[PDB]
């Protein structure tokens, strides 16, 4: 039997010799996780006197 | 594309009748459980053969079932470059206005020679079929002295073509039946094959198996057949195209002594060493060239020059004086079927 | 390697040394740097590493460190000699898969550049088996183990596993290359018949009395398993005597005239005509 | 699709191997090489090495002649082109890339190259598919898969000069190689539901789904693909089937 | 610097943590390399008879 | 959710139950999720009053 | 891949799934053996697809000897599984892959293994990021968690970074094992802003404190910066007080009543101790 196995954890698949793999072992989310600036509490106190 | 890393990755499917289809899906026609599953292989034993064969009874069951496999191939790319560096007095004071003109065509010039170069040493590093004369083994091993010289023969031409005809190397050229012509000859050549100039003579000395000029020129059917760029003529199976700057591996071969009969030697570590030619040929579909950002070409070369003044004016250089020229590249080969590179490794004539 | 760098006031020469090397024509020593770099090998080189330890080092003297812009930063002056050993590099590795069969030679053939010659190449084996860990091929048996091509005949399923070549310069500078070899194993043929030689046996009653003469078997196909041979049909013991051990049947002369022995192995026969001359 | 493809690919090359193993096994005019009697005493050492001739050549002429196969090829009178041969060529033989160049290097009897490549007489007749020349009285068609009987000759040695060997039970034989005539009328396929053809392949194809739902696997996950027939010769004329059993050159 | 380094050797891009790695190191080729059916010579020379 | 049923009768009469008497009933599904940001998930584990 | 025994009754047609080392005297034959995490596709198959196939080599008429189609066991609708063989153990709850952590912060690492036989026993391992360093088993004497299915490294240093390992055996030997990266993060120390003393002032009695006299310990800010070598730059007034440093820990003595200062330095920092000395 032809089995897909568990290429991500070190199972290759029935077709895979030893000089290959599966080309594509997982799908990528192009969307990056990030995170927001920190706020600031104390800047917008601050008045400006010319230097 | 750009954003993929340096690498280039392509599947090769294997036949089920072959040697490196290993798998475990075979199971035999009684129903066991046996080691491999592509029958037969790649034996052309017929004995072999007949105890492997698929025989199936009337009653049907779970017998003969057989795997398949695949194998991936790969190749990357590299990064050349190199430039020169000048000065403003070099050009004002010099008495050749057009030195710069002259030192452009010249880089250039030099570019393109060191891409075919690399080119040619990483399709000879690359070659699969490897054939080497006389009775060497290895490059080390390649002798022009002894009882058997490491010389190419006309049985080596043979061989290489019989190996090319088993593993299914598509011809290059089909044969020339002749000319009226008086003294014209008839040619049986389907291949191509690559030599330097040093080892030509040498092909133009070959006996056939029956003491006769193996060699010949172009002359004698170019009435009757197209001549080929840099042709010098055809030997048996491959017509002869002599490359100007066919590449060799100097003082590779074994150590030379005064029996030397007059091959070519070179000097390794203090010691003489016989060199080591190749006589190639370029399968096809053998390998492809990676064109990163090469607009389809095989490579795209990047100039970059700043000319002196304020544009190299800097806090090195408060004068402007100096002035430099680049150029670099990208480059890689990525080998397909390395059984259609063939190679035969000889030593030549001083 | 850590790459000593000694650097001349006066010609804007910087040299670079062995850890141990040293000069003595007024150059100072202005740091050191690992070559080939240990996180970026293939990123940066000598004139980077040079370029690193002279811009933390003054201009109006080079034994005193010193910042921005009171530093040696103009490298078009500034000429780098190099005199350490050169880098150690693989010029042709090794086939990272390498698929055979059974009976089949295998050749593993590495070139290696740079380092401080003489360079010393040693093997290694590890077995597919688990836990198994690298262990040197001897090379007693094997006398390629010691060189840069490594030649194993007629490879067996015990064969397959990872072999590594370490390759070893005169400074004690390593670099290493791997690769795995994978080798075909089929079902042997069942055996389709026995093949007896010589046969017909000839043998002479003065000649041949004492130490008899002797038959080989061997199975078709060749590599299927022959299995145990007996004697199923003794010859005449007026005309000859028959003893098997192994493979090999010993037949003797007793008198002249013909006989014949039948060798089986329980599924396969074979018949050994026997002639015997005065 | 891969799969498919490369099922289909390995039985049409059973079936040939099969129907080529057969017409060998079948041949009744077989001719041994050198002075080998059986294919046990095929040797490519010694004094007289089972290497064919020209002479072996020419007396497997002679039998299918006294035998009366009927010839398969025309001679070919020549061309007007310079370097250009005639050729009396009027059989058909079968060989392997094996001995190729055993046949390239052939002595005819004064001593001079008995093989005649196709390009000195490709003007004046056909080239035959796979043909890589003619010797006296055969035009040579190589044969990509030609069979052979690995280890089945004689036990070889240091003494080997450069001949094929295979190894049997531990040691070293010669093989022994075929070079096959196949006459005319000398067989027939059997055909059973071939429709006219020799073969016919049935194949069986379930995908995973409803079609493989069922009580051993009511979830359906798995398929398979299947390929049979039927295949049978009747021979004939086994004389007009000729055989040359010889060694070949590495 | 940030170097892109090699990452097909084990060597990471300095962008990279313990806990990361490059999406797509190479590309894919996805016309895959396969042989022709081997040639017959003797099938074609079979006459048949019906069964 | 995949849902296969077979009712007995021909489309179940096989060598196995010549007669056809038996059908089934099989449901299946693929499940899983990714967790972007974990520490936005929050837990409390005590114990509970009988 | 733990090898399980199969057995079959022909009249009950029921498979008995036991261990290698088990048996069953009901009239049951053997049909043969499998491993039960199938040793190439162990996530691929189960139980069933192993009595499937030892039973499709043997015969419906008498599975004590074998048989081939169409007179095989091959109908598993009527045929029944007693499992009476160990469960299969399973990483229910398996290491994270990368655990990242700033150097002085407590680590702890958990395994959840269900199935097997009673007792599950527990050892961790860790190897080093160093070159060639292979696994080493984590004392469980000095850190007596590293024996069961919670380690816990308090305070964890760079030395801490690398491969930690928790094998689980059942107590028939089989094991299951899983593997977490711990990565240190480090920062360079801040530096010696200044030296603080406490107490001060110090407080003496000629009285209670002229034999063994009186410490001051040394601390820097920020906290984690490397204080250096102490030494005194100033001594006290020697008609009041003598003053000896050692390590971080200043000792005064008090020799007779009133006032005096120490100034204690790092080379780069100073701090002054008042020192009180009643009678």
């Amino acid at each position: 039997m032809l089995n897909y196995n568990a290429p991500t954890d070190g199972q290759k698949s029935s077709i895979d010799g030893a000089n290959s793999d599966q080309m594509q072992t997982f799908f990528w989310l192009k969307k990056a996780i990030i995170t927001a600036r920190k706020e600031q509490y104390f800047m917008p106190l601050a008045s400006v006197t010319n230097m | 594309p750009k954003h993929y890393g340096k690498t280039i990755k392509v599947y090769e499917y294997v036949p089920l009748l072959d040697d490196r289809n290993i798998n475990d899906q075979g199971i035999d026609a009684s129903g066991a459980t046996i080691v491999n599953g592509n029958l037969y292989g790649s034996s052309k034993d017929i004995g072999n053969i007949t105890s492997k064969l698929p025989l199936l009874t009337e009653n049907g069951g779970r017998v003969n079932r057989v795997g398949f496999t695949r194998i991936a191939r790969e190749g990357s790319i590299h990064k050349f470059g190199f430039f020169y560096e000048f000065t403003q007095e070099s050009i004002d004071f010099d008495s050749d206005d057009g030195l710069m003109e002259h030192l452009s065509r010249e880089l250039m010039n030099g570019a393109t020679q060191i891409t075919e170069a690399v080119l040619q040493k990483d399709l000879l590093a690359a070659a699969g079929t490897v054939l080497y004369a006389g009775a060497a083994t290895s490059d080390a091993t390649i002798t022009g002295e002894g009882s058997t010289p490491s010389v190419v023969s006309y049985k080596n031409l043979m061989r290489l073509d019989q190996i090319l005809t088993e593993n299914r190397t598509p011809t290059q050229t089909t044969i020339i039946t002749g000319s009226r012509m008086i003294d014209t000859k008839v040619i049986g050549a389907t291949r191509v094959m690559y030599v330097g100039s040093e080892l030509v003579p040498e092909l133009k000395a070959m006996k056939d198996l029956f003491g006769n000029k193996a060699f010949i020129e172009t002359q004698h059917y170019a009435d009757a057949g197209t001549i080929m760029n840099g042709e010098v003529g055809s030997i048996d199976k491959f017509r002869i195209i002599q490359v100007p700057e066919m590449l060799h591996w100097a003082g590779a071969g074994a150590q030379a002594t005064g029996a030397n009969p007059g091959y070519r030697t070179s000097m390794v570590s203090g010691q003489e060493h016989y060199d080591v030619y190749p006589m190639l040929v370029v399968g096809d579909d053998s390998f492809t060239s990676i064109g990163f950002q090469t607009d389809g070409k095989s490579l795209k070369f990047t100039v970059m020059t700043k000319m002196p003044g304020k544009e190299t004016a800097d806090r090195n250089d408060p004068y402007g004086e100096t002035g430099f020229s680049s150029i670099k590249w990208y480059y890689g080969i990525l080998v397909k079927r390395p059984e259609r590179l063939a190679l035969i490794k000889t030593v030549a004539p001083l | 390697p850590v790459l000593k760098v000694m650097f001349h006031k006066d010609t804007n020469v910087a040299t670079v040394l062995d850890a141990s090397g040293s000069l003595s024509d007024g150059s100072v020593e202005v740091g050191t740097f690992h070559h080939p770099d240990e996180t970026y090998p293939d990123s940066v080189t000598i004139y980077h590493g040079v370029r690193d330890l002279l811009y933390k080092r003054s201009a109006k003297d080079p034994s005193q460190t010193a910042s921005y812009p009171n530093n040696i930063i103009n490298m078009q002056v500034i000429s780098i000699d190099m005199k350490a050993t050169p880098r150690l590099i693989l010029g042709t590795a090794l086939p990272r898969v390498i698929s055979t069969i059974e009976g089949k030679d295998v050749t593993w053939h590495v070139d290696v550049a740079g380092g401080k010659a003489p360079l010393t190449y040693k093997w290694q084996f590890k077995a597919n088996t688990v836990g198994a860990a690298f262990a040197d091929i001897d090379s007693g048996e094997n006398p390629t183990a010691k060189t840069a091509t490594l030649i194993n005949h007629a490879v067996t399923a015990e064969s397959a596993g990872t072999y590594k070549v370490i390759v070893t310069d005169a400074n004690g500078t390593t670099i290493e290359s791997s690769s795995l070899l994978v080798v075909g194993v089929q079902e042997p043929p069942e055996v389709a018949s026995i093949v007896a030689y010589p046969s017909p046996l000839a043998l002479s009653v003065a000649d041949d009395i004492t130490d008899g003469k002797t038959v080989k078997f061997s199975s078709l196909p060749a590599g299927s398993l022959i299995g145990t041979l007996s004697i199923k049909t003794q010859p005449d013991s007026g005309k000859a005597t028959a003893e098997i051990s192994g493979n090999v049947l010993t037949v003797k002369p007793v008198a002249a005239g013909d006989t014949t022995v039948v060798v089986t192995n329980g599924t396969k026969e074979v018949t050994v005509t026997v002639n015997v001359t005065e």
